[PDB]
RNA sequence: UUGACAUUGUGAAGAGACAUAGAGGGUGUAGAAUAAGUGGGAGCUUCGGCGCCAGUGAAAUACCACUACCUUUAUAGUUUC
RNA sequence: GAAGACAUUGUCAGGUGGGGAGUUUGGCUGGGGCGGCACAUCUGUUAAACGAUAACGCAGAUGUCCUAAGGGGGGCUCAUG
RNA sequence: GGGCGUGUGGCGUAGUCGGUAGCGCGCUCCCUUAGCAUGGGAGAGGUCUCCGGUUCGAUUCCGGACUCGUCCGCCA
């Protein structure tokens, strides 16, 4: 899904073209994402590439290749 | 103001180049498209967040519309335009006015 | 084209269990709205005969009187003050002549029955007093028409084979393409069962 | 908060709607009948029954060639609860 | 145990939303406000016999109306006594 | 701007294409009662908002104008 901005109850404090809230998109992928967290994780290795396996409403899945 | 259904008029269809006669109605606007690039160029700055990005005109002040004949060749059906003073009431049918009657 | 000769090209010799004239009537839809302006028109160009028993009252009494009772049927004169009141009921086409430009005293009281008034509809006052005769007896739907449609007229006589409806049907049912617009189907007509009283049923 | 789509797989009935075939019906007026149309004219017809020229009724009345409108209903196709 | 392809979750779409955000809320003017418009104009006067000429000076008017109340021609003469 | 409706007597209204149209209050005038009130009747009262068309014939159906009322819509 999107990237709800974290601001505490919606207020942004400035102009309206800055007033959105919900429908704003990161511009990063979900698999970059996921190859962020996966380096983090083994922070020893290096990430190669990464590849979609499976989805559902919740959930994007990936598999991390890493080299030692 | 009380305007003929005919008129005898000029008519420059580069085959009459004369005075021919024209059926006359009123001018209607007409819908204003999508795909104009105006309308296309609004929507596009209207999308996204940000509000009403163009102005919208709220002090009216006329209290009337000019009135444009819109004059149909009848040879040729070369389409003329002329506009009219201000009036409240515009009527095409013509019930012609008579002089010595009762009220 | 709807046929060439498919469907109808002898399908009307042998069922001859009545030789007596057989008219048969050409049924179709199209819906409209209750405006008044074009429907009921098109009086078309068609060289079948009709042999009916109609009547042609011309109104013109010169000497051509019995010219026009070998080119017609009825000849009439100007002593409209008590002549018709409720005679007028059998007919498929009238005629008229130079005469009948004021005759508005007899119009209003009979006129209004089969309502063969004669407005725009019905130009009886004709000049060429030797081209309408022969051909346009043939019967014609010109009259005015109902709420939703009026299209029935007889395409042919069951004397009468398709060796002349091969030719006057794509001349005859481009019906109403020059007034009217295109809510109309093209060439709306379609499902046709032959029959003026005895014919079978056949289905496109 | 409401809808749609996705998450989302597996079965039953019932009720509609649209097409598809059939079915009968209809106010004043009066001629010859509770008259809702349509072009043609007298006959196909067990009857001389119905209509023709006959009257009158806004309209001619056997006959439909199309059903102008229905749901009161029956079957299988699509679709919506 | 319950519940079940409905909830839930995701994305769009319509409603509601001073709870919250951003902003705005004319001018002239014998201070400002209330009033008025002297803010775009027209006639007469102030205006000092070319032109120009102020005041919230004076007396008034405009946001319309007319297929004739426009154009051409002919005939005729009005208010009043 | 679009869509959906309304317009009837001095007033408030109902209305089948066979209606200048039925009602209820206002006015009069009769009747009933010994009489007054209450009651019951009859008579005047609507060019059906206006203009055209359709229909054999429209308050009624259709088209246009005026007024009013909902909902939606909004870059000169
Ligand atoms: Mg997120
Ligand atoms: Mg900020
Ligand atoms: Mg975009
Ligand atoms: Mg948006
Ligand atoms: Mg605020
Ligand atoms: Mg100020
Ligand atoms: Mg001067
Ligand atoms: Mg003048
Ligand atoms: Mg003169
Ligand atoms: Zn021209």
């Amino acid at each position: 899904g999107n990237r709800k901005r974290p601001v505490p109850k919606g207020a942004t404090y400035g102009k309206p073209t800055n007033q959105g809230v919900n429908e704003l998109k990161y511009q990063r992928s979900l698999r970059a994402t996921a190859e962020e967290r996966v380096g983090r994780r083994a922070a020893n290795l290096r990430v190669l590439n990464s590849y979609w396996v499976n989805q559902d409403s919740t959930y994007k899945y990936f598999e991390v290749i890493l080299v030692d | 103001v009380n305007v003929p259904k005919t008129r005898k008029t000029y008519c420059k269809g580069k085959t009459c180049r004369k005075h021919t006669q024209h059926k006359v109605t009123q001018y209607k606007a007409g819908k204003a498209s999508l795909f104009a690039q105006g309308k296309r160029r609004y929507d596009r700055k209207q999308s996204g967040f940000g509000g009403q990005t163009k102005p919208v005109f709220h002090k009216k002040a006329k209290t009337t519309k000019k009135v444009v004949l819109r004059l149909e060749c009848v040879k040729c059906k070369t389409r003329a335009q002329l506009t009219l003073k201000r009036c409240k009431h515009f009527e095409l049918g013509g019930e012609k006015k008579q002089k010595g009657q009762a009220l | 084209v709807k046929e060439l000769l498919k469907y109808s090209n002898e399908t009307k010799k042998r069922n001859f269990l009545e030789t007596v004239e057989l008219q048969v009537g050409l049924k179709n839809y199209d819906p409209q709205r209750d405006k008044r302006f074009s429907g009921s028109l098109k009086l078309p160009n068609c060289p079948r005969p009709n042999m009916s028993i109609c009547i042609f009252g011309d109104a013109f009494d010169v000497d051509r009187a019995k010219s026009c009772g070998v080119d017609a049927m009825s000849v009439d004169d100007l002593k409209k003050l008590n002549k018709n009141k409720k005679l007028i009921k059998k007919l498929s086409k009238k005629y008229n002549a130079f005469i009948a430009s004021e005759v508005l005293i007899k119009q209003v009281p009979r006129l209004l029955g089969p309502q063969l008034s004669k407005a725009g509809k019905f130009p009886t006052p004709v000049s060429h007093n030797d081209d309408l005769y022969g051909k346009v007896t043939d019967v014609r739907s010109t009259i005015k028409f109902q709420l939703k449609k009026v299209l029935c007229l007889a395409v042919a006589v069951g004397n009468v084979e398709m060796e002349e409806d091969v030719l006057v049907n794509q001349i005859l049912m481009s019906v109403n393409f020059f007034v009217s617009l295109l809510k109309k189907n093209w060439q709306n007509v379609g499902s046709l069962v032959v029959k003026s009283s005895m014919g079978p049923a056949f289905r496109l």
